[PDB]
DNA sequence: GGCCGCCATACTGGAGAATCCCGGTGCCGAGGCCGCTCAATTGGTCGTAGACAGCTCTAGCACCGCTTAAACGCACGTACGCGCTGTCCCCCGCGTTTTAACCGCCAAGGGGATTACTCCCTAGTCTCCAGGCACGTGTCAGATATATACATCCTGTCATGTAAGTATTAAG
DNA sequence: CTTAATACTTACATGACAGGATGTATATATCTGACACGTGCCTGGAGACTAGGGAGTAATCCCCTTGGCGGTTAAAACGCGGGGGACAGCGCGTACGTGCGTTTAAGCGGTGCTAGAGCTGTCTACGACCAATTGAGCGGCCTCGGCACCGGGATTCTCCAGTATGGCGGCC
């Protein structure tokens, strides 16, 4: 029923291969945690705007053009999604 | 006794719609009253910028030796125009991966 | 069946034909250049409404849009669409 | 001896391969679960579709993206190649959050 | 050829003898004002100025191996 | 003879004087005031457009608004916010 | 003939006015019809963060020593509240100046 | 009437006095001509949206309020000037 | 001798003071001068409200304090007290110039 | 001190593998074909929106005249960036092992969406009254000015930790 | 007697503690103009009623999400090693930081101009609303070859071993 570390399923591999995408060579032992982090309140930034949205809209399904709008809000603006 | 009605893009010469583009301005709530020339001129830019892209896009497949659009091209292409960039710095691509983007410090000697 | 779901589809397969006959196109291209159009809508949408705003104009005329072009769009790209818009806004004019 | 590379090489092959790739680079079913997780500790039992969860996935990418792009940035101009999280909060400073 | 570079080091460090030691920057700039390559052969002045502090003759005042300050021996 | 302008000075006069019955305004901080009520409430609006949009509702109400104050707002103050907003429709409807 | 009126503001029991910020939805091109909760629930909504940042103002007019309010004031208080900075980080404001701030490293010792 | 080197007219202790409210301990030589050249595109910029503004309101004087909406529109929101 | 306070003795006292003081620091003609300078190369004999020209003044001194603020950010990450143009031209990259 | 030999490190050619480059081959998005529908259209029409014209009047523009604030420039001075190693430190490379992700395969139902129904709910409008801005003024809070008090920061001063020559005396 | 080891007195820097003085803050008088308060009005807000429409609500279904089962190996993960990194230490050429007089042009006070910013009547252009009509564009399908996946040889990467040179080391 309940989660309570899926975090650390976003795994350092994973990170290491993002910075390899991000031109970042070499990572420091304490970059993984601070990932983690800002990732971290940055998808509550994300997840608390786009339920408002589905709550808004009286659904219990999230749709994927409501993580669009909370993108865009934050100028995170999405090109593969819309519609 | 009603002519023939023709389309507004044909009568531009135009190929985005110009009766859909005036239609979602009237609903979509930006002036009580559009100009005549406003939907034909605001898609005539519209066709212009996609041609722009689209001919990038169709270049970069070609280099890639591919007859058919990726997300990959079209991120190299809007990412390699300087005032596309400008347009698009903060718009994300799905799947269109990243430019292939290395400082001098990071290559060796 | 179901109700018809608009986008942009056949117009950007249209263009592209014009500037290559020759290529391609995959479904998730298409739904970015449908993003893409949507969104550059509704920035010069929003653009021009806030210009009819500020002169208090209850109707956006072509002079909004291309006042809202050369705001956004920058530089060369921008007078080009300029151009291209005057020009089909005078053969549309022209009929 | 079996043939090793110096210490980078393969780094910058990956830099390399992964600038080249598209594809995503989280698993997508721990990265639902995490999306899941948090979605209860907001609101208990939501529903998501597969599409959201992917979204949400290459969302996150693009902003790792961004913010080693601007870590690395920072880094050099701090005389360092190896990057640091006084690096990351710097650049999320600077950014404005 | 010419003389090894160890003379032209300890010369370099003899003309000045300031209270606070000359650096390693100061020596290089020195040997290049003689005209020594300080650019491709900075390993061998790397390794030659340990040499010479672990050999005892200049001792090091402040730094710790090439770095910092040098001066010469008490005798 | 002039024409009139409009300004939200004596709603924060009267404000300030329900918080600080003693204490005295400067005028370009008044400027400040209506310039931030008006950046407030373009951005507040511009939210309930977009949200009336995206449910395909033609009228705002309360809803859109405590979903753009949810938005916009953070937190603490977005939940006082939905404390006043909640007891004055009730007081509202009750008068 | 007619019942004495009283303004929905006060109907509200509210000092912003209810009829202003209603005609400037209507008029604002956001929706053509609007419901009825909407703008005193927004009008509450800006007379209470209008309370707060006046509050704020005041007290720290009255650290200053100062009886009036001044943008001095509105600087210190805006950027000394978290949220508040949140809302308005990329806000300018006329004559306010900045933060006392200074880094550690920049004092001396 | 024409105007030939006022980006000079900003003088170099006007900056380090601004360097000052920015809290800059120690300010270099080349930093004055850098930030010269930095608030003349900024600048041009805003001013190329004012006046853009002015004549779209056929108007020939630059109006404080087209300078608010300028600076906001480059996310630089200003107040106190009618907006 | 006459009295001489060592170097950011004098700095840090502007910069309190500074921070302290509200006022713009700009001499407002020659600053008027030069937009109607660069408006000119635009468009001719253009003219300017004044007040819009203090608004552009504190625009102006406001948008630089955040570069300047964001710049000492960058100079201390590399450790420094004396700030030099990689510094601006790292905060102007990263914040999207 | 000269002269002569020996190895560390930069050059410099050789080998193994990761991925690019060439085929090969099946396949499932691409796109082309077909039915559908709704969406653009077109013209009357009807109300209405902004350009035009004229005026007007006021605030920036131009010009001027004292007047020192500030720029400028010069010059002493202390501190700044950083260059280069030194020395600890640490994180990728490699390799293997485990484990659940992925795949792929199947059951089942939750609500997304769709249609229907009937009900709220709000914009508009003629009119009516009421407050808030336009505008004028007038009066004390703070700007400004003048005389004090601490700050503070540099300067001036003394005790103290530390480095070194040979007397002296004890042993060869 | 000669010689040599040490300890004690002598030499060097360093930090610890007091004080002024001028800039900055502290206490007191003035005035002014701008906060603030008082008044005309007319625009603004709205009560009642209505028109008509959006929208909340029932239901259902089905499909698209949720739940479960077997097998791989992709991925995670753990750990040894090795070579790169990070960052301090210290010095040094420098590079503004800052004291200070001049200049001058900004700043402050004064005058006339008209550009144009903006108010007001016109009306003529403008563009949306509506009945109907269509045709092009969208839902659905269905083939196929460009691409997805697979296999073999080169290129290239890239490390790794063998040479001048130059610095390093030793004898007569």
């Amino acid at each position: 029923k309940v989660l309570r570390d899926n975090i650390q399923g976003i795994t350092k591999p994973a990170i290491r291969r993002l910075a390899r995408r991000g031109g970042v060579k070499r990572i420091s032992g304490l970059i993984y945690e601070e990932t983690r982090g800002v990732l971290k309140v940055f998808l509550e930034n994300v997840i608390r705007d786009a339920v408002t949205y589905t709550e808004h809209a009286k659904r219990k399904t999230v749709t994927a053009m409501d993580v669009v709008y909370a993108l865009k809000r934050q100028g995170r603006t999405l090109y593969g999604f819309g519609g | 006794a009603r002519a023939k009605a023709k389309t507004r893009s044909s009568r531009a010469g135009l190929q985005f719609p110009v009766g859909r583009v005036h239609r979602l301005l009237r609903k979509g709530n930006y002036s009580e009253r559009v100009g005549a020339g406003a939907p034909v001129y605001l898609a005539a830019v519209l066709e212009y910028l996609t041609a722009e892209i689209l001919e990038l896009a169709g270049n970069a497949a070609r280099d890639n030796k591919k007859t058919r659009i990726i997300p990959r091209h079209l991120q190299l292409a809007i990412r390699n125009d300087e005032e596309l960039n400008k347009l698009l710095g903060r718009v994300t691509i799905a799947q269109g991966g990243v430019l292939p983007n290395i400082q001098a410090v990071l290559l060796p000697k | 069946k179901r109700s018809r779901k608009e986008s942009y589809s056949v117009y950007v397969y249209k263009v592209l034909k014009q500037v290559h006959p020759d290529t391609g196109i995959s479904s998730k291209a298409m739904g970015i250049m449908n993003s893409f159009v949507n969104d550059i809508f509704e920035r010069i949408a929003g653009e021009a409404s806030r210009l009819a705003h500020y002169n208090k104009r209850s109707t956006i005329t072509s002079r909004e849009i291309q006042t809202a072009v050369r705001l956004l769009l920058p530089g060369e790209l921008a007078k080009h669409a300029v151009s291209e818009g005057t020009k089909a806004v005078t053969k549309y004019t022209s009929a | 001896k079996p043939h090793r590379y110096r210490p980078g090489t393969v780094a910058l092959r990956e830099i390399r391969r992964y600038q080249k790739s598209t594809e995503l680079l989280i698993r997508k079913l721990p990265f639902q679960r995490l999306v899941r997780e948090i979605a209860q500790d907001f609101k208990t039992d939501l529903r998501f579709q597969s599409s959201a969860v992917m979204a949400l996935q290459e969302a996150s990418e693009a902003y790792l993206v961004g913010l080693f792009e601007d870590t690395n940035l920072a880094a050099i101009h701090a005389k360092r190649v190896t990057i640091m999280p006084k690096d990351i909060q710097l650049a999320r400073r600077i950014r404005g959050e | 050829s010419g003389p090894p570079v160890s003379e032209l080091i300890t010369k370099a460090v003899a003309a000045s003898k300031e209270r606070s030691g000359v650096s390693l920057a100061a020596l290089k700039k020195a040997l290049a004002a003689a005209g020594y390559d300080v650019e491709k052969n900075n390993s061998r002045i790397k390794l030659g100025l340990k040499s010479l502090v672990s050999k005892g003759t200049l001792v090091q005042t402040k730094g710790t191996g090439a770095s910092g300050s040098f001066k010469l021996n008490k005798k």
